[PDB]
């Protein structure tokens, strides 16, 4: 068993994609390492990759799947986007180039514990699997519990509900596993947290409709970014605010990652527009993921250009 | 909201939305099919049949994403 015998074009369990970030790591031990950044609610480690090529606190790019645990097409995508980064590096000038002065940081399954539940309980569960005090409801969305615009309008007080905020900013050890490794690290670039489904590229705000400062910026790079994810296979995302694209949404992951910082703050809904929704099938994974590669190339050489 | 068993419950053309028992435009209807593959709402009551939580978003039945 080796990267190469893996299936990427069938989903997988957390144990399988546990066992991929091993062997990667141990084919590519120069280039590709595995950091454990927390333990879930229920004691499962959470794992990050790091992509680096050298140096110390190199400008990095972040990329997240898996937040939302039913969205299974983002775990099965940043399963290839590591793949894609060893495949490529060394081999692809421009990818190189990337690879050379930025360091990637890779979370596949960001809500190991909402995975878990969803192959052995309830398929569409979303959310942490935290248990809340005066309620039998058990977890928290983890994209309202961030601390920027938290428990404002955007979210739910209810315990039961699939967009509960939490009783507090970062009670969900998974958020604040990843708030602690981007504010240690400092030097974040560009921070993507990847969703499935409705075919959208976002950039801040959910929470307000004021305009984020660099709202033209990210818009030019956002048609930029879908052009290219378009001219694969014709598939058409629409770009915009959180807050104008889906709805509003507070204590959202870009929300907070923009407030320390971070310019290129990004979030994807991938395939489908609500055929199959969060059943994606399988057949659709190494395509959806080809095509938001393509969207990620682009952010990523952006960043670059504008250190 | 105008609550509906038939088209004929409705007004204005609009048909009976068999799935949560409204009336719509054919338009609405239209749309949200086919740019969300889901219903019509007028609010998030109107989007309690599936018990996986939806909410009534820009007049269709969403998911939270
Ligand atoms: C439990 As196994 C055979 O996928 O390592
Ligand atoms: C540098 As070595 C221990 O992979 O030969
Ligand atoms: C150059 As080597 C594969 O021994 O680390
Ligand atoms: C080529 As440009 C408009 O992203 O600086
Ligand atoms: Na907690
Ligand atoms: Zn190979
Ligand atoms: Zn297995
Ligand atoms: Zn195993
Ligand atoms: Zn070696
Ligand atoms: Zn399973
Ligand atoms: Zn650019
Ligand atoms: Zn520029
Ligand atoms: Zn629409
Ligand atoms: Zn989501």
């Amino acid at each position: 068993r080796s990267t190469d015998t893996f299936n990427y074009a069938t989903y997988h369990t957390l144990e399988e994609i546990y066992d991929f970030l091993d062997l990667l790591v141990a084919e590519n031990p120069h280039l590709v390492s595995k950091i454990q950044i927390g333990n879930t609610y229920e004691g499962r480690p959470i794992y990050v990759l790091k992509f680096s090529t050298g140096g110390s606190k190199r400008p990095a790019i972040w990329i997240d799947t898996g937040i939302h645990s039913r969205e299974w097409v983002t775990q099965a995508s940043g399963v290839w986007f590591a793949k894609k980064i060893t495949q490529d590096y060394g081999q692809d000038a421009a990818f190189t180039a990337i690879l050379d002065t930025l360091d990637i940081f890779l979370e596949i399954v960001t809500n190991p514990d909402g995975f878990a539940f969803t192959h052995s309980t309830n398929r569409m569960w979303r959310k942490t699997r935290s248990h809340t005090a005066g309620s039998l409801c058990i977890g928290v969305d983890p994209n309202r519990n961030w601390d920027a615009g938290f428990g404002l309008s955007g979210a739910s007080s209810n315990p039961c509900s699939e967009t509960y905020h939490g009783k507090f900013a970062n009670s969900e050890v998974e958020v604040k596993s990843i708030v602690d490794f981007v504010k240690d690290h400092g030097n974040i670039k560009a921070f993507i947290s990847i969703h499935s489904y409705s075919q959208l590229l976002m950039y801040p705000y959910g929470y307000k409709t004021e305009p984020v400062p660099d709202q033209d910026e990210l818009d030019q790079l956002s048609k930029a970014a879908v052009t290219a994810l378009a001219s694969l296979y014709g598939t058409k995302f629409n770009y915009g605010s959180i807050i104008k694209a889906i709805y509003q949404a507070s204590g959202s992951t870009i929300d907070w990652t923009y407030s320390q910082g971070i310019k290129y703050s990004f979030t994807f809904e991938l395939r489908d527009t609500g055929r199959y929704g969060f059943l994606l099938p399988a057949s659709q994974i190494i395509p959806t993921a080809k095509e938001t590669w393509l969207a990620l190339l682009t952010i990523m050489e952006h960043t670059l250009n504008h250190p | 909201v105008r609550k509906c068993l038939s088209d004929t419950d409705c007004t204005n053309g609009e048909k009976c939305v068999q799935k949560n028992k409204i009336c719509s435009t054919i338009v609405e209807i239209q749309r949200c099919e086919k740019e969300h593959f889901t219903i019509p709402c007028k609010s998030n009551n109107d989007c309690q049949v599936w018990a996986h939580e939806k909410i009534c978003n820009k007049g269709c039945c969403w998911d939270l994403l």
